[PDB]
């Protein structure tokens, strides 16, 4: 991100912070959300197998 | 004679200083 020298963070428009201008170090880092993804469960019935 | 167009003015200083301000004047 091309961050202006005055910039402090980015934003989603859901408001959650995407990315910070670290506090100790001057680097713009992204804040992507920990690894996610829906668990479907594909079975027979359990009167067939579990 | 103020040129037509668009430019964003960016934030290059804060100064905390709480002053109350109704009139000013420019320096030549
Ligand atoms: C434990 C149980 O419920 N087993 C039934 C079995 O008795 C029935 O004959 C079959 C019909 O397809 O479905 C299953
Ligand atoms: C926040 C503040 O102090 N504002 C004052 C305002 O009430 C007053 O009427 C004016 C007089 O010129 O000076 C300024
Ligand atoms: C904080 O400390 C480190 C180690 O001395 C230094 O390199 C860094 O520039 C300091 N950060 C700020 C914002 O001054």
């Amino acid at each position: 991100k091309k961050f202006l020298p005055f910039q402090q963070f980015g934003r989603d428009i859901a408001d959650t912070t995407d990315a910070v201008r670290d506090p100790q170090t001057l680097e713009i880092l992204d804040i992507t959300p920990c690894s996610f993804g829906g668990v479907s469960v594909i079975t027979p019935g359990t009167n067939t197998s579990n | 004679d103020l040129p037509q167009g668009f430019s964003a003015l960016e934030p290059l200083v804060d100064l905390p200083i709480g002053i109350n301000i109704t009139r000013f004047q420019t320096l030549l």
